[PDB]
RNA sequence: UCUCAUGGAGAGUUCGAUCCUGGCUCAGGAUGAACGCUGGCGGCAUGCUUAACACAUGCAAGUCGGACGGGAAGUGGUGUUUCCAGUGGCGGACGGGUGAGUAACGCGUAAGAACCUGCCCUUGGGAGGGGAACAACAGCUGGAAACGGCUGCUAAUACCCCGUAGGCUGAGAAGCAAAAGGAGGAAUCCGCCCGAGGAGGGGCUCGCGUCUGAUUAGCUAGUUGGUGAGGUAAUAGCUUACCAAGGCGAUGAUCAGUAGCUGGUCCGAGAGGAUGAUCAGCCACACUGGGACUGAGACACGGCCCAGACUCCUACGGGAGGCAGCAGUGGGGAAUUUUCCGCAAUGGGCGAAAGCCUGACGGAGCAAUGCCGCGUGGAGGCAGAAGGCCCACGGGUCGUGAACUUCUUUUCCCGGAGAAGAAGCAAUGACGGUAUCCGGGGAAUAAGCAUCGGCUAACUCUGUGCCAGCAGCCGCGGUAAGACAGAGGAUGCAAGCGUUAUCCGGAAUGAUUGGGCGUAAAGCGUCUGUAGGUGGCUUUUUAAGUCCGCCGUCAAAUCCCAGGGCUCAACCCUGGACAG
């Protein structure tokens, strides 16, 4: 058997496999981000003191960043997007804590 | 990338080339940034304008074989 | 280039104004000049400008589906302030 | 007149109206003859003119003049028609090129032969 | 009488005549032209405008064994060397075609700020330690074929983890992230990861310019703005919820109709009119619609998925396909070419290089399609003859024209030699034994087509008799036709000459330059007045127009000027510039 279509076939298959890889890498981000957000709602609604509850939260946060940048350098994401995702997590983490009350920059 | 090469003009069987600085993905006679040299096999006419060549080679322009060797004969690669 | 001076038709909306710019042009065939009047959505934070005002119009990044332009204090104008009579 | 008025676009040109609409911007068109018959000319020119009704490729039906002396043309013949107007007959704006397709060349014409589609005699 | 100008022509037709207003018609240029008759050559160009209608056949994108595991050709064997599917790497987003859609920031021009960027330069640091898979292969198996299914198996510059990071998130505290080896005996080379620049290529945003229609007058509700959350490479109603009621419009919105736009081309005395073939830039599309995926880059012509329409193969269970790539066939049409040669040149792709692939391109062939050059003889030739035609029969005219005598050979024919184009190591030329050069014959191989009433240059005779016919307009033709047909003669152009179509001209006939409105077409029946346009004198101000200087740019090709090169010209090349 001699098969001749290089470009067509080969690029097709490559596209599939790479697509599965990419799909994984994005799903990861959506997921861990989602856990962070559930944690943040759970915290904003009820009353804890953040000095205590930020520990599980920041473990989840650090995990999230890890997933993000791993997806940047593996190359499924473009860095500038990553920047936005992280910025979002940071913003939510900043929103809840003003509601409960420890920090408030004003100038 | 930016390439310094020949663009083909003149007529059937009688060929004359311009040496031009142009992005590599444009067509062979396509639009360009700067015209620099002049060349031709039959009249054995060759000459260039060196400040331009050097200004492009400085910013990283790659010549093509024929052009490369034309620049060699006129000693533009020594000044480099 | 040269910024466009105009006057404000509608101040009603927030952080915006509606400016009318009048400029003269030498009509292509018949060589007399004509007034062509165009309207602009101008971005004005602080809402300083009211209706009737004479304002200079500046260029910047898009703030909306329309406003590209920053509302700027009148650039230069002949003072309507009384002058000596020698 | 008034400049102010001219700037309301008071000058507009009159477009060129073609003399042979049925041709639709062509040198010639091929057609089939629906009918071949004769007509009398507008007075005081009396004679009997040879005309045929032709249905064209552009779909129209027109009435075209057949030049020369004598013809072999009959119904369901494929001819080629060209422009030009016969001042005599009302409504007739088209001729029939002689010597091509189904219209033969005029027999025994010795002069200005190219107009009538005639070989040069040896 | 210095300087500027190298440019503006008319003619016929209404009347018994005239002057006028006014239309129609002609003389000129130009074709991507077609048709008729005729046709020797060369030079440079050009060649489906219609059906973005169908497509049989062959070819138009691959490369890398120096990323990698295999197996297959030989060889005596892993010393030599080849091919090869497969995984990976970059390339298939450039090049090629077409103008359907698009009245739009699509295009031209000029500005801007919130961006991206593989290959190429410039530069600052690095490349530790492991592990797991998947094709290939093997075995078993389903299929007519296309293509599959199970179980094992294995390498990597292919996948995953940990450590470190002048970067990213964040007020901070903190948190988070990388690698790959292959050549060589070594030196060293080609790579890899993270930053920071540069140039080029792209994404956006805005001023201006960017067709006809009022017998199209209201249109728009994510519509016009604000916040909050999302999203994008980046700004943004890009998305969504809430708040507000705006936005556009008689200077023509919306709706309908047409159209790819621009450098330019044709015409014009100029002002400007018409148009957008070849050639160059940009947009848009790829059987009809819609999606995304991969990727620096696409919503991807010779990739994927779906639906639809249509063609083919089928052992009928299912598959295959997309010429608006080069040629080629059908069809439509007045009409538009060979199923050619070659990678040698230039340009691309991959590669360490050798090199491979390039229907881009370079060439050939077909066609008077067009522009340009040359030829179809030169000099002499009783003033005597044959013949045509006219003739008041005297003669005239075809006519120095032929015949005839000499000279010459561009072209034709038969032989010889024979390039540059090839780029610095030789080698390597599809064109092509072509362009050119030398010899030998020999006037030898080569003229037609319109017109001859006026415009309009060129006239008589026989034949016909309001017939046959001509004609661009006026109009000819009823017995002697300078207007029909024939002959002879002449005139105009000439390898072309005519006819038809298209456009500008003439046309001052849509008028800015450049017209009119008492009676020729034309003053609203008459006022009041809103927008709109113009608006007295004097002094000052400002500097929007206006004016002058300097700078940037308005791509190259074209037009203009000045040289240079093909024997000349057309064509090509260099340099430069008025306009605006
Ligand atoms: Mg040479
Ligand atoms: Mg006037
Ligand atoms: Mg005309
Ligand atoms: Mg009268
Ligand atoms: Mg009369
Ligand atoms: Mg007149
Ligand atoms: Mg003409
Ligand atoms: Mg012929
Ligand atoms: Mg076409
Ligand atoms: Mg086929
Ligand atoms: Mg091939
Ligand atoms: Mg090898
Ligand atoms: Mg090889
Ligand atoms: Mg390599
Ligand atoms: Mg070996
Ligand atoms: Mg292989
Ligand atoms: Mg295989
Ligand atoms: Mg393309
Ligand atoms: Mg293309
Ligand atoms: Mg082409
Ligand atoms: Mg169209
Ligand atoms: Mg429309
Ligand atoms: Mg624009
Ligand atoms: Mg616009
Ligand atoms: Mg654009
Ligand atoms: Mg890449
Ligand atoms: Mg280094
Ligand atoms: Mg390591
Ligand atoms: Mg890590
Ligand atoms: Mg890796
Ligand atoms: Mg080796
Ligand atoms: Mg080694
Ligand atoms: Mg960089
Ligand atoms: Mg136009
Ligand atoms: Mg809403
Ligand atoms: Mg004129
Ligand atoms: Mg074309
Ligand atoms: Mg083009
Ligand atoms: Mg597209
Ligand atoms: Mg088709
Ligand atoms: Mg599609
Ligand atoms: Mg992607
Ligand atoms: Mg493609
Ligand atoms: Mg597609
Ligand atoms: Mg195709
Ligand atoms: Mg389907
Ligand atoms: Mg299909
Ligand atoms: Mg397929
Ligand atoms: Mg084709
Ligand atoms: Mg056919
Ligand atoms: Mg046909
Ligand atoms: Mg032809
Ligand atoms: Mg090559
Ligand atoms: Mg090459
Ligand atoms: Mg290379
Ligand atoms: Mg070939
Ligand atoms: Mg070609
Ligand atoms: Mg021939
Ligand atoms: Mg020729
Ligand atoms: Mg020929
Ligand atoms: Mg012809
Ligand atoms: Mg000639
Ligand atoms: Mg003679
Ligand atoms: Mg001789
Ligand atoms: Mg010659
Ligand atoms: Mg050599
Ligand atoms: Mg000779
Ligand atoms: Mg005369
Ligand atoms: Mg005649
Ligand atoms: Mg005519
Ligand atoms: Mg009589
Ligand atoms: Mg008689
Ligand atoms: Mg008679
Ligand atoms: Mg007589
Ligand atoms: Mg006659
Ligand atoms: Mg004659
Ligand atoms: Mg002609
Ligand atoms: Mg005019
Ligand atoms: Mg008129
Ligand atoms: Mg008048
Ligand atoms: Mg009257
Ligand atoms: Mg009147
Ligand atoms: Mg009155
Ligand atoms: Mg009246
Ligand atoms: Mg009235
Ligand atoms: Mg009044
Ligand atoms: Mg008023
Ligand atoms: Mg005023
Ligand atoms: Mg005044
Ligand atoms: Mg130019
Ligand atoms: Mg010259
Ligand atoms: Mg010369
Ligand atoms: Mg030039
Ligand atoms: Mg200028």
């Amino acid at each position: 058997t001699l098969k001749k279509a290089d470009s067509a076939a080969k690029r097709t298959r490559q596209a599939e496999t790479r697509r599965l890889r990419n799909k994984a890498r994005k799903s990861e981000v959506k997921t861990r981000m989602r856990k962070v957000f559930e944690a943040l709602d759970a915290l904003k609604k009820k009353s804890g003191a953040s000095t205590e509850e930020l520990v599980p939260i920041d473990n989840l946060i650090a995990e999230a960043y890890s997933a993000i940048d791993k997806a940047v350098v593996k190359g499924t994401l473009h860095r500038n997007t990553a920047a936005r995702r992280k910025s979002r997590l940071a913003r939510n983490k900043k929103v809840v804590e003003i509601h409960h009350g420890w920090y408030t920059p004003s100038l | 990338m930016v390439k310094l090469r020949l663009k083909r003009c003149g007529r059937k069987q009688r060929a004359v080339y311009r040496i031009v600085a142009i992005d590599v993905r444009s067509r062979r006679e396509g639009r360009d940034l700067q015209k620099v040299g002049f060349y031709d096999p039959i009249k054995s006419q060759t000459y260039l304008n060196v400040p331009a060549i050097l200004d492009f080679l400085e910013k990283g322009a790659q010549p093509t074989e024929t052009v490369y060797d034309i620049l060699k004969r006129a000693e533009v690669f020594k000044e480099f | 280039m040269r910024s466009m001076q105009g006057k404000v038709i509608c101040a009603t909306n927030d952080k915006t104004v509606n400016v009318e710019v009048v400029r003269l042009a030498p009509h292509p065939k018949y060589k007399r000049r004509v007034r062509k009047k165009k309207k602009y959505q101008a971005h004005d934070p602080d809402n300083q400008f009211k209706v009737g005002d004479w304002v200079q119009l500046d260029k910047c990044r898009p703030i909306s589906k329309t406003k590209t332009f920053l509302a700027v204090a009148p650039e230069g104008r002949q003072s309507s302030a009384t002058r000596p009579k020698p | 007149p008034t400049i102010k008025q001219l700037i309301r676009n008071t000058r507009q040109p009159i477009r060129n109206v073609t003399k042979s609409p049925a041709l639709r911007g062509c040198p010639q068109r091929r057609g089939t003859c629906t009918r071949v018959y004769t007509i009398t000319p507008k007075k005081p020119n009396s004679a009997l003119r040879k005309v045929a009704r032709v249905r064209l490729t552009s779909g129209f039906e027109i009435t075209a003049y057949i030049p020369g002396i004598g013809h072999n043309l009959q119904e369901h013949s494929v001819v080629l028609v060209r422009g030009g107007r016969v001042k005599d007959l009302p409504g007739v704006r088209y001729h029939i090129v002689r010597g091509t397709l189904d219209a033969v060349g005029v027999k025994d014409r010795q002069q200005g032969r190219s107009k009538y589609g005639v070989k040069k005699p040896k």
